[PDB]
């Protein structure tokens, strides 16, 4: 079943009722380990259940591999389980091996455990929405507004001459690619507003989770932005070294401008590298032609943001408004949200998102159970990002700014070498990029960095029109273990990506194909991120793997 | 010379296993003599129906090609003594009469034969495309294929639920040929063993064994006037955007 937007407080009361039936902890929140919207949403929830004494418990969940294991170990005392950031697209009852009668132990149908799903991913799995009482999803209004034809085709659950092509209806429905259509933190903030629990810390966590959607679903962030600015505009209390004040200021779409330099904010932007192609040499000259036309000398633009003259910083606004659109970089001009704690330096929400992403990926900076070394590194990367959400832990936020700058620079140098060597070759249904060693930071033994290099290659490369709609497969050989690390990327929708008249790729469920091929490949290390991505195979297993991939959906 | 069926069987496996002989010989002389032969036995017309019917029997589906080259099974005995003899003789020349073999020799012999038969099957496909007047399909092949692309995406869904096409074959072979080239280059290894020297021609654009050489020495000379759209399509795919 599902709850409408109106029923959010009703479902919240159901959780607050069942979890406060005993001093013992009977509330568990399963957090999607590596996405900021889920990270901040559970922080809002825990703080809600902490500002109000409900014993909660946070469990980072990396993938459906970890979901099945962690659920099978839930002590029976837990009558309320929250899945934040995942689970909506799969049949949770079937996957969790749940018999609804084993849980039947007033009104409706009451179970010993309620499993709520707070997930902004789409499409909804129709069993979670229409064929389950114990699975209780927090809906966006997506079901009431869009799923009419699929609900009818689903409720043709006849079992018993004449024929029924509702199968074709559900086939087209489940052949859509996975997308994100909302912010979980924005939904949590709507619950806090309905129950009157909106402090400035909750709004900041709401802004953080929503801002983290701008990197891959920009038009979702653009849709939720007016209500964010409406809240910030509303709260107008006009001290403490802990006073939290939010303010709407220009927050330009450059890479950590206020924490590096005006030159490096451009040079390391994936947006301006897509519009200028800085990886070659003709492109960098045009960045210098841009600064020259701006009247900003290079030596001043390359000064650190602190040392740079304020005279330029106060003219940066108007300078951007007259020079940028000539180079097709108008999207740099952007208003954002800025948080200040007492009288320390201010931090941006987009800058905050950059630090949380670096902490989540490289926070701590026998291939059997060597995955455990990855598991323990990932959950501690989660708790570092969880601790960074404490306002008093400014040291963690500032190290993430440094990791993000070191991470992006390494990604830039590797991708520039890949683009200038023309390594990405082009097959019918996917693009292939085979890396050898890679002399920069870590051979991509750290698997999350390989995904970021792929997204970098997808973003900053030109590759015409007919072609960036294609997924990208990346293989990185580890000459020490003689193994490949293989990852599959579907192109997403960042801020600077033109969206008009363009069409979704006809084969938008490539991650489904990539998952099916890995499930029949001898993986020496099998990594399960929620959208099916990374495995480690022997060198001689890569050739059959890529060959099978070209046959996806044929027979 | 006995039966054109067993003649083209003799000449196909001769073209496959004789690594030194260029594939242009199979196009310029072998396939021409076969087309001249069906001409006599079936008349001046209604012999393409028999000429293609015989080439069709040597055309390998992309699924058949993989089962044929997996686990070095190509070096395992063939049923017909005609084909099996060419297999043994190439073994005598490349794996048995090359002294101080390495374990890489068998692997090198298979990747050479695999990349060679890809081009060989492309030749059969290009010939069938011409006989059936299908070259028009290769103009905006990317734009026409979007309909089958939707079929493939729907088919991926069909497995986790309920709880002939020569131009697509040519596209699949080109995809398989590119994967072979990309991994052979990325393997790295920064006359010779005579089977080795042939493996090095796979990436030498001077040689017919390479994709560039196969284009300039076999495809453009002998197929550009009969199947010009497909030749340009093959070029656009192998050269890359």
């Amino acid at each position: 079943m599902y709850y409408g937007i109106s029923q959010f407080s009703e479902a919240y009361n159901k959780i607050l009722r069942n979890s406060s039936s005993h001093s013992s902890c009977q509330l568990v929140i399963f957090v999607s380990c590596l996405n900021i919207d889920a990270l901040c949403a559970t922080k809002m929830l825990s703080l809600l259940f902490k500002k109000q004494l409900v014993q909660s418990q946070i469990v980072p969940i990396f993938g459906y591999s970890e979901l099945r294991r962690h659920y099978s170990q839930l002590d029976d005392n837990i009558n309320s389980l929250l899945l934040v950031g995942f689970g909506g697209v799969i049949d949770l009852e079937a996957f969790l091996e749940i018999d609804p009668q084993e849980y039947v132990i007033s009104g409706e149908q009451s179970f010993r455990r309620d499993i709520y799903v707070l997930d902004a991913h789409r499409p909804w799995n129709l069993d979670n929405i229409f064929g389950s009482q114990i699975i209780q999803c927090f809906d966006d209004g997506t079901v009431d507004d869009t799923l009419g034809e699929q609900k009818e085709a689903y409720y043709k659950l006849l079992e018993l001459k004449q024929i029924h092509e509702y199968e074709g209806v559900l086939e087209e429905y489940y052949s859509q690619g996975t997308t994100v259509v909302n912010s979980i933190s924005a939904q949590i903030y709507s619950l806090l507003s309905a129950i009157g629990e909106t402090n400035l810390s909750n709004l900041w966590l709401n802004i953080l989770g929503t801002t983290s959607l701008d990197i891959a679903y920009a038009q979702v962030y653009n849709r939720l932005y007016p209500l964010l600015q409406d809240e910030v505009k509303r709260l107008t209390p006009s001290k403490t070294p802990d006073t939290l004040t939010l303010n709407i200021q220009p927050d330009y779409y450059l890479f950590l401008l206020r924490h590096s330099s005006l030159y490096d904010s451009f040079y390391y932007s994936n947006y301006v590298n897509a519009k200028l192609s800085l990886w070659n040499e003709n492109g960098k000259k045009r960045l210098h032609k841009m600064f020259a036309r701006m009247g900003i000398p290079l030596s001043t633009a390359q000064e650190t943001w602190l040392y740079m003259d304020h005279s330029i910083k106060r003219e940066l606004g108007i300078i951007f408004d007259k020079n940028l659109d000539r180079y097709g970089l108008q999207d740099i001009i952007r208003d954002g949200f800025v948080r200040t704690l007492g009288y320390r330096g201010s931090i941006s929400a987009s800058e905050f998102v950059e630090a949380l992403t670096a902490l989540l990926e490289v926070g701590n900076s026998n291939s059997a159970q060597k995955l455990t070394n990855l598991r323990k590194r990932w959950v501690s990367n989660f708790w570092l990002s969880w601790d960074a959400l404490d306002d008093r832990k400014v040291e963690l936020l500032n190290r993430g700014i440094q990791l993000a700058q070191d991470l992006q620079r390494a990604i830039f140098n590797t991708g520039v070498a890949i683009l200038e060597k023309k390594l990405i070759k082009h097959l019918r249904i996917y693009r292939l990029c085979v890396l050898q060693d890679g002399p920069d930071l870590d051979l991509y033994r750290n698997p999350l960095t390989l995904l970021r290099l792929g997204n970098w290659l997808i973003e900053c490369c030109a590759e015409s029109e007919d072609k960036q709609l294609l997924p990208m497969v990346l293989a990185s050989i580890d000459e020490n273990t003689d193994t490949y690390l293989v990852a599959g990327l579907t192109p997403r929708y960042p801020r600077g990506l033109d969206t008009i008249h363009t069409k979704k790729p006809i084969l938008n469920n490539f991650s489904m194909a990539f998952q099916q091929i890995t499930a029949e490949t001898d993986a020496k290390v099998r990594i399960d991120n929620f959208e099916s991505s990374i495995i480690e195979i022997r060198r001689e297993d890569l050739s059959p793997f890529l060959e099978k991939l070209t046959l996806s959906g044929l027979l | 010379y006995s039966d054109p069926k067993e003649y083209i069987e003799s000449k196909y496996y001769d073209a496959l296993f004789s690594i030194h002989t260029p594939l242009a010989y199979f196009v310029k002389s072998n396939l021409v003599r076969l087309k001249n032969t069906c001409r006599t036995k079936y008349g001046s017309d209604s012999y393409k129906i028999a000429y293609q019917a015989m080439l069709q029997k040597f055309l390998l589906s992309i699924v058949q090609f993989k089962d044929r080259h997996d686990n070095r099974l190509l070096l395992e005995p063939f049923s017909s003594p005609i084909a099996d003899e060419k297999r043994k003789n190439c073994l005598t020349k490349f794996v048995i009469q090359d002294e101080n073999k390495n374990s890489s020799t068998i692997a090198d012999l298979c990747v050479v034969l695999k990349s060679r038969e890809i081009k060989l099957q492309i030749l059969l496909l290009l010939e069938i495309i011409g006989l059936n007047d299908l070259d028009w399909n290769f103009r905006d092949f990317e734009k026409k294929y979007k309909l089958k692309l939707k079929k493939r995406s729907l088919n991926l869904t069909k497995k986790g639920l309920v709880r002939l096409d020569y131009c697509e074959q040519l596209d699949l072979y080109l995809d398989r040929a590119c994967i072979l080239d990309i991994l052979l280059s990325s393997e790295t290894p920064n006359s010779n063993g005579t089977i080795q020297e042939h493996k090095k021609n796979i990436l030498d654009k001077s040689k017919e064994a390479s994709l560039v050489g196969f284009i300039n020495y076999v495809l453009i000379p002998y197929f550009n006037k009969k199947v010009p759209h497909a030749v340009e399509f093959i070029i656009q795919k192998l050269k890359g955007p």
